[PDB]
């Protein structure tokens, strides 16, 4: 059984990190290895033997370690390192052996301004009675943002519910959909919509509507 | 195997092969169970220098070479230190299983000989192996096991025949004292048996005399077979074989 | 050269789960094989394995519960869970280790995709389908038992494709949104049609966005 | 020959190629004019057991294999008493031509080192042949005369790096005082180059440091070219050369 | 065979291999059990020159290769008198049995097809046998029986598909009404399966459809495998085989 | 050529040998040069599939191959629309130079036949090239140009020849009449001197009868050389080539 | 696989320009070689080439001025123009037609780096150089008969970079500023070294960058 | 001798273009090939033989012609397409051949605002007693931008040069850079500089300045 630290971390594009392992024991015979998980998908084996670099790797990563310590370091951050990872480790043949229970790296970078679009309800939900309005922000930095939605001007509070995209891949920054849900006998009673952001980096309150015809 | 039979089934309990990936995990080399988890083998055949243990598996006593492959897996390799190549000695290697394996009537340890046993010449020995057959042939593809019974020599006459027909100084001493001869002209090992067992029955037990380890050729006139001498490794063996 | 796994993607409670795993190339004659769990927002948990010997390892819980098998015959591994409870939903990974090792994590060199496996009492029910007017997208709603897939012009729109992760809804139903950001000179000037699939129902459906 | 060119016509008179016998007078080992009468070789091409002066013959420097050939003959082989094999030391033998040659400004012998000369690191050094050109290939049917500037490595340097990556002890000498090491994963000899000669200009004369020897594979990483070293025997040398 | 699996043991009883002597009774052609003392297979395998039936073994349906031989001998060999080479047509023969075969659940005759079966596009056709499996690899050692399912194409498409990238005129016809093609970049016969069955399952019934004889090499773009069209040569079968 | 001598130097003008690429411009078929900017081939070696103008060099009337490489290049090639393969017939091919060549006493071009001539047997006729010396023998690495004098055989005879010993019917004509027939169990061309020139001294001066093609090995009994018959084409050839 | 041209970088008028290429793996034997040009601006001429065959081809002006050779003891290929004018100032390529034809243009498949050639009464000069307060940057001034080249870190810093073409300042002399955009964060914390070299005057000469 | 036509072109990302060569005779043998350069760099061979594709080219581009008349035609443009594009081709062997006139590709795209920065002069000029003060736009688009320069809120005029970076090989946008030319004389007669951008990608003016301590 394992510790491995910090349990999250959150650097700049150019750091560089390290993270550690630990144990009550020592690995049977240097069988320690390193993982990258990208998100949405399989784990990566990054680091073998506890310093083998798997080919293809990018030689910016390593590590080494004492048999009851070890360490991974990266050479410097880029915005697809994004990944958790984990260490994985065997302490005899057979029965001991456990990953940690994984570290999440976050990157730091610039600001950036929500690009904010609105989609009016298509037909066959309104063919069927119901409805749903979409907002979306783009590439936006940080997650602190907040969406009002305002309906012939009137405030709305709850019928509505957000998603977020986890990072971008390249950018390393989020995309948000909100969707107003509504039914036709509602849908009807109102004309115009409007969604309105406020997030930190923006210069005030920006507004995206249309109306309902 | 260089003249000789093919064994019967029941005959050689102790006998390993030695698997490289490719296209197929094939066999290269021999060996011998001499623990539940540890096989006997030359060094030669994995070194000197590393390999990584993802190319390498351990075969037991089949009797046609895979047509019923169990792959067992590798833990470690140990090499002695002295090694670097054949003619020089030390021609001696240990793998450790990964799982121990189930003695069974069909499959079981070669004894070590005690440290003071020589060997003299004379006595009854066997060596065994899927190597090759004459100077350049394959062994056929049914692969069967074959064994070849071969005569002990005394050193010192072995080493007097390896100068005959050579330009090397009588004061030079080719076939050293952690060696072994054994062979002739009609009875010898050869390529794909290094590191298979030769084995003795002494006062009616098989004990492992040694392990093949090189020679000028196969079957060559004044060129036995040399061996490494088990004996001589005992004490470098039981580090690591829990006696 | 890959594994991929098999599996229902809904079970409910008490059955026993199986799951199945193959060998897309070569046969792993000579390799092993061992079964990872991922519980949501967790991290991963070891299930067991088998050697290239075929000698089974179970985790310390999962030999309460588990089988680990192979079949020649087959080109396949498999894995069965009996009795199994919520607490099971989780991502199931098959993965090779190229040493042999029935029980050993730190080289696990090549993986499968995964597949989720939801332990719940509901049923299975199909998606619905929108367009969303043009920035353009596609909408996929009302779907049960994740996951749930999409995709453009067969996937030959690879380019610029957003997918947002799905909610539930309070009606006990997933919904999720998926999104382009173009330039407004692309419109009509590219097919944009989408695609898409829920296996656990075995839905296939199609629609184009144009305004 | 791994690396560099074409050699200039004029460059090294005292290059030598080794034919056999067989369908034709195939090269396989080259050699350097150390007196007018005797050319000194590597002891692994034509030992350690006897050949037949009758499948010999001794070719001067041409500039492509075989376009010219005037195969002269041999009257005698003598090989260092001492040698086995290439790994154990002293790869050295010497051949005596039945007729001398004519020296003359396209023909012409190297000079031997004196005994105090080290051959220190940073030596401008050359080797010369006509060798395989990459690990596992002839050398293409136009067959010239290539050649490679290498660098010197000092032997306990040398010795360090022939440990890295292999199992052997590090107490255990691998390159002895007999050898020199050089050359680097891009400039070294091949096979087929065996026996031909290292010189080093000094003091603006050449001068032959060593021959062609062994080494584990052509140009691999941390696995320099291993030479025997020609001071170490000069004075078995000068028993047979008429200085 | 390109692409495909490993057989089922029951499957396909009427599969026979062709065994030439040598170090060991070597396969090199396959052949099917027609009726229980001939067997049916391509001629460019024994012909056009005479061979001796001392060379020639037959092995009916075993699993794996050479693991259970018990070879059955040849009493005649009859090749159709138009052959020469197979691209221009009459790539078949007829093997004779000394003894005959006891028909067994494993081991039983194909069936032949009714003149009037054409085998259009679409069918389900499999093909099997020990040949290479990609273009220049030998089948790995433990020697599996391989099958595969092919798509079958109509005459004059394949006879298209030869002209795309050769200088022939369009007018030369090179896939003749004596043939018959199968396959695809994916999935063909090889190397070694020459002279194997091509069969389909017709109305629950397998019948052979054909006999593989030629190819542009294995699996290429463009290059369907040849085969010899059974129906065309039913009245030269049934002048010597006893309907 | 199996039989026969080095050639003198001056006494076969029109020999040209084609080059493909590699690790070197090796030698793969021969020619003849019919005018100072055609060369005269067998479809056999370029065709049928097309090739790359990249991968190709022709070589002109050198001594020994290799030696002296002056590799011109190739602006088109034609090869007869009927050709398939070697045996079917129309085994002929046309390579257009992309510059003209300068006609020299060391550089002349053959004089092809008149549509009347048959030649008969009795002729004196030659055959000259770099191909292959005994039935599996490559020419050895000083690479002469060689020749050999062949005798003609009657169509009608040959084709009778070539029947003994095999299974194909008497009616079947192997020997075709585009086809001419040449050698003997002493005298023959063999691999690699495919597309060469045979010529015949007719009323002092040298015609080209035919073309190398294909045969039932090198040199065997009752298995004659068979020529493309360069009469029967020559109203294919004055299509391109400017009479 | 590649062509090396050299040249002198600057030439004054009615000197012969010599211009040589190198086989840098292999032998061109059996291939063949043809030299172009391009005024600025402007687009592609050709010069002439030499065949597999050693023939040599020149273009219609060329004839008068032009000699092209070959040197298999150098594994070289030459260029010589007599009688230079300003006009003859552009870039000059030596590229290879896997065929070997002397006189072809539709298949030039390997091609060299080009070096320019500037035709002038000038004198050579150095570079001054000099860094740029934190983005941030490197600046060099005041050399003549470009190019210039500028790596930073000896190259190790590939990412990035900015660079400007270089203008003629009314001394007559080029100027050129080299520039990146990073954050701020990265201040001190990457090494920033800027490395200039000027071939016409042999020059190499670095200098950090920091505030 | 041949002509090319369109002399040039402005295309978006995600359109299909097409391009000419004529001839007054025909091409002796299928010889006519395509080359793309990239700025600063040795022309690519694409097209070879009519219609060729040269291996590791993406299957984007294709050409086909009548001996007299060919064409080249992208699947569709990307930003790295961008390039000029020659025609070549041969009339017989030794003799006529030549290039074409070339034609070059430009890309449409969404307007960018210009990042705007300034720098000081440094130590070595002031130590030889010149000056040089730089300011930079990046990633703008169209090239239409005009910059001033004002010292003591004096407008300046000459003494001030540009030069354009001609293409990001990404983003397809252009980045520039200004220098106010200046002797130590002229420098210590004002304190403050001050640049500033009027770019049809913009609000308004703005403005960014420093002073002279």
């Amino acid at each position: 059984q394992m510790t491995q630290s910090p349990s999250s971390l959150s650097a700049s594009v150019g750091d560089r990190v390290t993270i550690t392992c630990q144990s009550i024991k020592s690995v049977y015979n240097n069988r320690l290895g390193w993982y990258q998980q990208k998100p949405g998908k399989a784990p990566k084996l990054l680091i073998y033997e506890t310093s083998i670099l798997t080919s293809g790797v990018p030689s910016r990563f390593s590590g080494s370690g004492s048999g009851t310590d070890f360490t991974l370091t990266i050479s410097s951050l880029q915005c697809e390192d994004f990944a958790t990872y984990y260490c994985a480790g065997g302490f005899d043949r057979s029965g001991d052996t456990t990953f940690g229970q994984g570290t999440k790296v976050e990157i730091k970078r610039t600001v950036a301004a929500p690009s904010v679009f609105i989609f009016p309800p298509s037909d066959e939900q309104l063919k069927s009675g119901t409805a749903s309005v979409v907002c979306l922000l783009n590439n936006f930095y940080p997650r602190e943002a907040k969406v009002q939605w305002k309906v012939d001007n009137a405030l709305q509070s709850g019928n509505s519910q957000e998603s977020v995209t986890e990072q971008d891949s390249k950018d390393c920054t989020y995309s948000l959909s909100s969707t107003l849900t509504l039914s036709k006998a509602d849908y009807e009673k109102h004309k115009v919509y409007a969604c309105e952001v406020t997030h930190q980096g923006l210069s005030s309150p920006v507004t995206k509507s249309f109306n309902r015809g | 195997i260089v003249g000789g039979q093919e064994a019967p089934r029941s005959k050689w309990p102790w006998q390993v092969s030695l698997r490289v990936h490719g296209p197929y995990w094939m066999h290269f080399c021999g060996g011998s169970l001499i623990h539940p988890q540890w096989v006997l083998t030359a060094a030669h055949c994995v070194g000197p220098d590393v390999k990584d243990l993802a190319a390498l598996r351990v075969q037991l006593r089949e009797q046609h070479l895979y047509y019923q492959d169990q792959l067992l897996p590798v833990s470690r390799i140990i090499v002695h230190p002295q090694f670097y190549t054949a003619q020089i000695g030390a021609d001696i290697a240990l793998l450790e299983l990964e799982e121990p394996v189930n003695v069974s009537s069909h499959v079981h340890t070669v004894t070590l000989p005690p440290a003071s046993e020589t060997f003299p010449p004379g006595m009854p020995c066997w060596v065994t192996g899927w190597g090759d057959v004459d100077n350049d042939e394959r062994l056929p593809p049914p692969f069967p096991l074959k064994q070849v019974k071969v005569p002990i020599m005394e050193n010192h006459i072995c080493d007097a025949k390896y100068h005959l027909g050579a330009y090397t100084g009588d004061d030079v001493r080719i076939v050293r004292d952690d060696m072994l001869c054994a062979g002739n002209t009609r009875r010898d090992s050869c390529q794909g048996d290094s590191g298979g067992p030769l084995v003795c029955k002494v006062n009616g037990t098989w004990l492992q005399a040694g392990v093949v380890s090189w020679g000028e050729g196969c079957a060559q006139p004044n060129r036995p077979g040399i061996y490494t001498r088990v004996t001589y490794y005992l004490d470098w063996i039981h580090h690591y074989v829990p006696k | 050269v890959q594994l991929v796994e098999s599996g229902p993607g809904c079970v409910k409670p008490s059955e026993t789960l199986s799951l199945t795993c193959t060998v897309s190339r070569f046969s792993l004659i000579g390799y092993a094989i061992t079964w990872i769990r991922q519980p949501p927002g967790k991290g991963l948990e070891w299930i067991g394995g088998i050697s290239s010997a075929a000698t089974t390892f179970y985790s310390s819980w999962a030999k309460s519960r588990v089988t680990i098998s192979v079949d020649t015959s087959k080109n396949q591994f498999s894995l069965k869970l009996s009795s199994v409870t919520a607490a099971d939903t989780a991502v199931y990974y098959c993965a090779r280790d190229p040493r042999g090792y029935g029980a050993a994590l730190d080289r696990l060199d090549l993986w499968g995709q995964g597949t989720l496996v939801t332990v719940s009492s509901a049923s299975t029910k199909g998606p619905s389908v929108f367009p969303l007017a043009p920035a353009l997208g596609c909408l996929v709603k009302d779907y049960f038992c994740e996951p749930v897939t999409v995709s453009w012009n067969s996937g030959a729109l690879t380019s610029g494709v957003h997918t947002f992760p799905a909610v539930l809804q309070s009606s006990g139903l997933y919904s999720l949104s998926s999104v382009v950001t173009v330039p407004s000179s692309s419109l009509g000037t590219q097919t944009y049609i989408c695609n898409v699939n829920h296996k656990p129902s075995n839905t296939k459906v199609d629609k184009k966005v144009e305004p």
